[PDB]
């Protein structure tokens, strides 16, 4: 029953090959709903979910203008960061920003976040109280000083506690069919010999939504986490997710092993067995 | 919807 | 600079059945930086009609992308995904295995 709205922004410099590439996407929970791509022909914020399509021209004009303004600020940032870190003109670097809000089952504000990274590492982030900053290194302290003097946190908090929550509610209502659903995983296990003395047991979960899921193997009830290969939860492309976990076991001991599946769409966690 | 223009670093 | 290797998974959207249309996915996740080359291959040749998702990233900042194309599996046709990234010394080919 819990929900989130998140926007993700990536800018990558390509010195001597034009302006930095900028890509923005927005999600409600695990469902994408908007994008903008600086390299694309339209130069517009575009719909990526059916239920955002009904937003009118003021929404699309306004979101296009704001996202282009985010893109320009990251263009400035790439220059600034290269000065803060004394980096050379020619190498490619990456700025990432993510922000948004979480609400619970009752749709009231739970938490807010606004985080920045440079070259794949934490740079600066709003703390939980939305009033202060965590700066990860000395260059990010320079940004903290500038953002404190400019009262950046207060303006962000007003968004994250207010507007962000208000628009997440609206999307959850307009997209109710898509966003307020739970699709429980279809589960099974497969068994294949790898030789005459060992077998792979692979526990599968298919067609589920949302993406959060836990799959674990037990041997006589003991978790086998060091011996489990757990793949990243992956999209099926139809709005649902898949995942698997596998162990390689001595032939004959299958009945000692069980797979355990937890997902919010299940009335109870499932235990799958070889007997 | 997005927030307003971010302040530069 | 941080570099993180792509975790590559090649799979179909629905359980494969020869003669039934389906989608072939290559999901690449966990990588950094974002520059990446991903091709779907049919009998070792590049498939042309390939779409991909919009670049996004996880809680740990690492990127993920889905590459996909509609396809109809047969007995004889072999599918794979070929990926190049700065963390890979040569392009890596992961074959589609429908019996997982």
């Amino acid at each position: 029953g819990s929900h989130s709205m998140r926007y993700f922004f990536t800018s990558v410099s390509r010195p001597g090959r034009g302006e930095p590439r900028f890509i923005a996407v927005g999600y409600v929970d695990d469902t994408q709903f908007v994008r903008f791509d600086s390299d694309a022909a339209s130069q517009r914020m575009e719909p990526r979910a059916p239920w955002i399509e009904q937003e009118g021209p003021e929404y699309w004009d306004g979101e296009t203008r704001k996202v282009k303004a985010h893109s320009q600020t990251h263009r400035v940032d790439l220059g600034t960061l290269r000065g803060y870190y004394n980096q050379s003109e020619a190498g490619s670097h990456t700025v990432q920003r993510m922000y948004g809000c979480d609400v619970g089952s009752d749709w009231r504000f739970l938490r807010g976040y606004h985080q920045y990274a440079y070259d794949g590492k934490d740079y600066i982030a709003l703390k939980e109280d939305l009033r202060s900053w965590t700066a990860a290194d000395m260059a990010a302290q320079t940004t903290k000083h500038k953002w404190e003097a400019a009262h950046v946190a207060e303006q962000l908090r007003a968004y994250l506690e207010g507007t962000c929550v208000e628009w997440l509610r609206r999307y959850l209502e307009n997209g109710k069919e898509t966003l307020q659903r739970t699709d429980a995983p279809k589960t099974h296990m497969t068994h294949h010999a790898v030789s005459d003395h060992e077998a792979t047991l692979r526990c599968w979960a298919l067609s589920f939504y949302p993406a959060e899921i836990t799959l674990t193997w037990q041997r006589d009830g003991e978790d086998q986490t060091q011996d489990t290969e757990l793949v990243e939860t992956r999209p099926a492309g139809d709005g649902t997710f898949q995942k698997w976990a596998a162990v390689v076991v001595p032939s004959g001991q299958e009945q000692r092993y069980t797979c355990h599946v937890q997902h919010e769409g299940l009335p109870k966690p499932l235990t799958l067995r070889w007997e | 919807i997005t927030d307003q223009v971010p302040f530069s670093v | 600079m941080i570099q993180r290797t792509p975790k590559i998974q090649v799979y179909s959207r629905h359980p494969a059945e020869n003669g039934k249309s389906n989608f072939l996915n290559c999901y690449v996740s966990g990588f950094h930086p974002s520059d990446i080359e991903v091709d779907l291959l049919k009998n070792g040749e590049r498939i042309e009609k390939v779409e991909h998702s919009d670049l996004s990233f996880s809680k740990d900042w690492s990127f993920y992308l889905l590459y996909y194309t509609e396809f109809t599996p047969t007995e004889k046709d072999e599918y794979a995904c070929r990926v190049n990234h700065v963390t890979l010394s040569q392009p890596k080919i992961v074959k589609w295995d429908r019996d997982m």
